[PDB]
């Protein structure tokens, strides 16, 4: 959380180019994603070298996930029902790179069916 | 006068094989499918659809 | 007044009834003639070339 | 383990000149495509040009500096000025210090140590000026240590395999050339004065490569004209 | 309204409760009762195979039972004793029996034009090597006509002009004779009704269709797992309402290729990618894939199930066999027990087929639903069999009995229709695809009602 | 052996090769029922039998078609569905 999300997000953006995630967080810090959410908009804030480029989504009361381009114009502003920073990027392309994730107690909604294995 | 057309096209048209279909693909740009005549018979006896009574009309 | 195509079918009267019909209806622009033997149908392609007398066959 | 050195290396440097061309306006940005296959599985969906010329001209190019990186040990994208010969950009591939054993890192985490090598690059590029259409071109320059080029003709060999062919064709067709030879010749009149700046580098088990670019930055009159899009 | 306005009044006052992730809830339970059922209309042995021929067979068996079906249905309706307002209505064998200004009805199959489109014709002659000029062969009829294996009738009036056909269709005319040769329509009769499931806070079912991952489009893959961490509840946080999403069903058309020009690593590349996104995926849903038209499997419309290879090593504990409900591999037409609602999907290639005709006797989503419907009363799901299925050994296209839920998925758009076929309720979902017109459908089980979800970029 | 060990690369191969036949002999079909439309003037059913009883040998696509049912009926097709079965029996 504090001075570990931080830590972890500087890392990945600058240590090594890659684009940042709230769901890498999830993952990292074992931890929810409302609790994620907060964590990014935390670092959004006290950042005196914008270095990145935050990428935001806006979830309207029709399930509609959009991602926010032009910045300045947001149509039905009033039908939002939640704006996050969806993920920190260092370039102006974003193109991220997804892989296996060991999601072993990071989930919040697990499934009814239970693995078997032999 | 009687003509026989195949060979007219054989003294015309320098062709390879001068059949019917052959004639009407390299002079008239036409494609026509070729039955059997075992075929032809077959759709052409009666209790037939009328697609087949058709097709060999 | 002629057609300048035709088709002859012979068809006894013993055959399946219906098929005249059928046949007619599936050609529906090309008029069919219908005969009861192989004979009267070659009588009939000679009245027809005898009527239309053609220069060439 | 050169099988697969080779092959990463290769995909490395397609990537990386492919990079170059798209975002410096070397070519049309029209025919160049974002893919992740090329004839190998790309570490990201880089931008490959789908002329078949160019992608002949590169493919040979790789394999040329591939066959004599035992003694390359740097290998730079010069940018040139058609109007003039000089060199305005340039980006440098630093293979010193790259381990050469012919005896298991796996293909994921060097496809890693890629995918950051080639966003530090992107990064960097981004943020440079346009460039204008139809008035710039790349030139290939690589730093040897112990090699000539050019002598292997002297013999008169005949070739008779396609292997000893393409040796041939590859041992003549490079030209002697002197350090900062398209660089202004420091006129005197405001200098310029070439502009270093440092990125990331893969650091696999096997491969060890440092990149950093450089830039003129600066002028006397009569260079960078016409070539920036104006101020932006 | 500033950006940085919106995030302070939405991201500073966040809830950061009901998310200890010590004990996460329970996805509600969806069960398949066909799972273990086995008996699938749909499963094809490949050791019988297909040898090409034996077409006319399938086609003799839909004619008989579609005459036995209309007929029945016929006798039902217009029994001995009805009567016209014109005269009594007399029972009429022959097709050509017609002859007179008597009331009748009779059964036969329809007969229409259906020309190619053109574009089929050009997409066709390219790849024939010799291929002649087809639209100089087609250089038409604008009427319906039944044909009843002993003549066929013109078919005329108001009627039979406002109702979507297709060749062969079996059906039963009612009517009188025109002054020519054509047969007034007044009346039309269709196969009598089968068998319905009885019906039936149970849970939702997210359909979605059309992945159409390739090597080329990275913001498919940025849809893709905008959707997945939808589905996990990370982006809506609305963990009650997204916790009834039991299952999520794949319809098909997961990847995007040219068979004409592929390799086997691109291939493998994007089946990685499809790979991954199930791993990430399955331990918080259960999903089930159904091939598509370019997925790879068979051209024909009974495709067989994807192979357990062409899948990452990371899945082979999904498939030990044991553990089907948290993956599913199902045929391309298949017939969904979910929790007692019994759903008949299939990725659209009958629909998809049927477009594919010019028919100048009737591209929109009504018109679609119109044929989807049309697909539903005619108890046929391939009316094209030319066209969509290849040859059949020893007819499941031939339904037996009537869903709950008909689903036709990889479609230009999205639409819901409920349909009531001699007193039993159908509801038709038309599934567009992912690639464009990114949309997913969540189909609550309880009430039988298609909310829809969309995702921009 | 070798090729048997990685199953998915040899079961990619073996689809693409089968899915490429089917897509050819699938078109080749087409073109011979928009054909035979000429005679039958019909879409359906009874005029995919009428352009298969074509037997027209100054036509490519005749050749082409006999040799694609060839190939789908080869002893070398029942191999690869085989093997196919084997490799995915696990
Ligand atoms: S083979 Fe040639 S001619 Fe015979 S049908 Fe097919 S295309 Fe027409």
């Amino acid at each position: 959380m504090d001075q570990k999300a931080s830590y972890f997000i500087n890392e990945k953006l600058f240590t090594e180019v890659k684009p940042v995630l709230f769901t890498d967080l999830i993952h990292h810090l074992k931890i929810g994603p409302s609790m994620a959410k907060k964590l990014m908009f935390d670092y959004y804030k006290q950042t005196t070298n914008a270095k990145y480029n935050c990428v935001v989504i806006c979830c309207y009361k029709d399930q509609t996930i959009k991602i926010i381009h032009d910045l300045s114009n947001i149509p039905q502003q009033d039908s939002i029902i939640d704006c996050f920073i969806y993920a920190f990027n260092p370039m102006d392309s974003f193109i991220p790179y997804y892989d296996i994730i060991d999601q072993k107690d990071c989930l919040t909604i697990k499934n009814s069916y239970e693995l078997k294995v032999s | 006068h009687m003509i026989n057309i195949w060979r007219a096209l054989r003294s015309d048209v320098n062709l390879t094989q001068y059949t019917i279909e052959s004639a009407a693909f390299n002079i008239l740009h036409k494609r026509l499918p070729h039955f059997s005549f075992e075929s032809l018979t077959n759709m052409w006896n009666a209790k037939k659809s009328t697609t087949e009574l058709k097709t060999v009309l | 007044d002629i057609a300048y195509e035709g088709i002859m079918i012979v068809h006894k009267a013993s055959e399946d009834s219906t098929f005249p019909t059928k046949i007619q209806h599936c050609i529906n622009e090309i008029p069919v003639m219908f005969y009861e033997s192989e004979f009267e149908m070659f009588e009939a392609l000679t009245d027809l070339v005898l009527l239309l007398d053609p220069d060439i066959l | 383990m050169n099988r697969w050195v080779e092959k990463w290396l290769r995909v490395y440097l397609k990537c990386y000149i492919n990079l170059i061309l798209f975002y410096r306006n070397v070519y049309p940005p029209q025919s160049f495509d974002y893919t992740t296959y090329q004839s190998f599985n790309l570490p990201q969906f880089v931008p490959i040009n789908r002329h078949p010329a160019l992608i002949d001209y590169i493919e040979e190019l790789i394999l040329d500096v591939l066959s004599k990186l035992t003694h390359v040990y740097r290998f730079s994208i010069c940018i040139i000025n058609k109007k003039n010969d000089l060199c305005i950009e340039k980006y440098v591939l630093d293979f010193s210090e790259l381990q050469h054993v012919d005896k298991i890192i796996t293909e994921t985490e060097v496809f890693d140590e890629f995918r950051s090598s080639l966003n530090s690059l992107i990064m960097h590029l981004e943020k440079l000026p346009k460039v204008n259409d139809d008035t710039i071109t790349f030139e290939a320059v690589i730093n040897a240590i112990e090699l000539e080029l050019g002598h292997k003709l002297d013999r008169n060999r005949r070739v008779d395999s396609l292997e000893e062919k393409a040796e041939i064709e590859r041992d003549s067709n490079w030209v002697k050339c002197q350090e900062d030879e398209n660089l202004p010749d420091n006129n005197g009149f405001q200098p310029p004065k070439i502009k270093l700046t440092s990125l990331v580098g893969s650091d696999v088990g096997p491969l060890i490569i440092h990149q950093f670019s450089e830039k003129l930055i600066s002028g006397d009159d009569k260079i960078l004209n016409g070539v920036y899009s104006q101020y932006e | 309204l500033h950006m940085d306005a919106l995030l302070t009044k939405f991201n500073e006052d966040r809830s950061l409760q009901d998310e200890n992730l010590s004990q996460p809830r329970t996805r509600v339970r969806i069960v398949d009762d066909n799972l273990y059922n086995k008996s699938n209309p749909f499963q094809l042995c490949y050791k019988k195979r297909d040898y090409g021929s034996q077409y006319y067979h399938i086609y003799q068996y839909r004619l008989k039972t579609f005459r036995e079906r209309v007929l029945k249905e016929c006798d039902k309706r217009w029994d001995a004793g009805f009567t016209l307002n014109g005269q009594l209505v007399l029972k009429k064998d022959k097709v050509l029996d017609i002859q007179g200004n008597q009331p009748c009805w009779c059964v036969g199959s329809i007969y229409c034009e259906m020309k190619y489109k053109p574009n089929v014709l050009d997409e066709v002659i390219n790849d024939t090597y010799g291929a002649p000029d087809l639209t100089k062969s087609y250089t038409g009829s604008d009427e319906i006509m039944l044909e009843d294996e002993s003549g066929r009738v013109l078919l005329v009036g108001d009627f039979i002009r406002s109702t979507p056909f297709i060749t062969g269709v079996v059906v039963g005319i009612l009517g009188m004779e025109a002054e020519a040769g054509t047969f007034q329509v007044l009346d039309i009769c269709y196969p009598t009704p089968l068998p319905q499931n009885p019906f039936p806070t149970r849970g939702k079912i997210a359909l979605v269709s059309g992945l159409n991952l390739n090597n080329t489009s990275p913001d498919r893959l940025l849809r893709l797992e905008i959707l997945r961490e939808f589905l996990m509840g990370r982006i809506n946080n609305k963990i009650d309402d997204i916790s009834l999403i039991g299952r999520l069903l794949i319809c098909g058309n997961s990847v995007d290729f040219d068979i004409k020009s592929v390799n086997k690593d691109e291939l493998m590349i994007s089946l990685t990618e499809f790979s991954k996104f199930l791993h990430n995926i399955l331990p918080s849903i259960s999903v089930d894939i159904m091939p598509g038209t370019n997925d790879p499997s068979d051209k024909s419309l009974p495709q067989q199930p994807f192979h357990k290879s062409l899948f990452d090593k990371s899945l082979e504990s999904y498939f030990n066999g044991s553990n089907k409900e948290i993956l599913n591999l199902v045929t391309n037409p298949y017939e969904f027990s979910y929790n007692g609602v019994d759903v008949l999907a299939v990725s659209g290639k009958n629909i998809n087929d049927i477009c594919k005709y010019v028919i100048p006797s009737n591209d929109d989503i009504e018109h679609r639903l119109d044929l989807m419907e049309c697909t539903m009363k005619w108890q046929n799901i391939a009316p094209t069999a030319p066209d969509t299925l290849w040859c059949y050994p020893y007819d499941p296209f031939v339904l037996d009995k009537w869903p709950h839920v008909y689903i036709v998925a990889n479609q230009p758009y999205f639409g819901t229709r409920v349909v009531e076929i001699g007193g039993k309720n159908i509801k038709i979902i038309s599934v567009p695809e992912f690639s464009s017109t990114g949309m997913i459908i969540l189909l609550d089980l309880e009430t039988l009602e298609a909310e829809t979800v969309k995702i921009d970029i | 052996d070798d090729c048997l060990e990685k199953r998915s690369t040899t079961t990619l191969s073996f689809l693409i090769k089968k899915l490429k036949r089917q897509k050819e002999y699938q078109t080749l079909k087409t073109v011979c029922r928009t054909c035979s439309y000429r005679y039958t003037s019909d879409a359906g059913i009874e005029n995919d039998h009428i352009a298969s009883k074509c037997n027209s040998y100054d036509c490519p696509v005749f050749y082409s078609r006999v040799k694609a049912e060839r190939y789908l009926r080869d002893n070398q097709s029942v191999q690869r569905e085989e093997a196919l079965i084997s490799l995915n029996d696990w």
